[PDB]
């Protein structure tokens, strides 16, 4: 699709057997989603930095599908305010910016 | 909201 | 242009009579940059929210330049970790996400 920016970029995604929503942030190097329960092997993560880090979990090679767009990256699972679909996931499905 | 982000 | 996204996508913009550099940030309502000393009218404004608030000045209806576009649109002004250019200047260039 092409998307405009008059409204946040929130899409429909598929993890871990659940329907969820995301928002496509190109200021994310990383995507991270809350309330996912993935199968197979994880690591913690120190991410953020502003007041001290937040600790997620880092699953490598997770299958999911964006906006109907079936591919492979790492997703951090932990409290996020928004779920984020960051820079890694975004090469995945092709999505460039445009102007 | 506003939304950069690095680990 | 058409931006890939395996590197974070900094532009170059022009502003307050300075060349900058900033990150163009789907994930951001708005466009704050630091250290601009812009004429005119303007008014404080919280934003984030997290930990507490930040208080940036608000200017409307700035002339701005990114990435060869002259557009228009309102700038916050304040210590920022990285400029960011928001979807609110994001719709006046034209630019879309695509996949």
């Amino acid at each position: 699709p092409q998307i405009t920016l008059w409204q946040r970029p929130i899409v429909t995604i598929k993890i871990g057997g659940q329907l969820k929503e995301a928002l496509l942030n190109t200021g994310a190097d990383d995507t991270v989603l809350e309330e996912v329960n993935l199968p197979g092997r994880w690591k913690p993560k120190l991410i953020g930095g502003i007041g001290g880090f937040v600790k997620v979990r880092q699953y490598d090679q997770v299958p999911i599908e964006i906006c109907g767009h079936k591919v492979i990256g790492t997703v951090l699972v932990g409290p996020t305010p928004a779920n984020v679909i960051g820079r890694n996931l975004m090469t995945q499905i092709g999505c460039t910016l445009n102007f | 909201q506003n939304y950069p982000i690095v680990q």
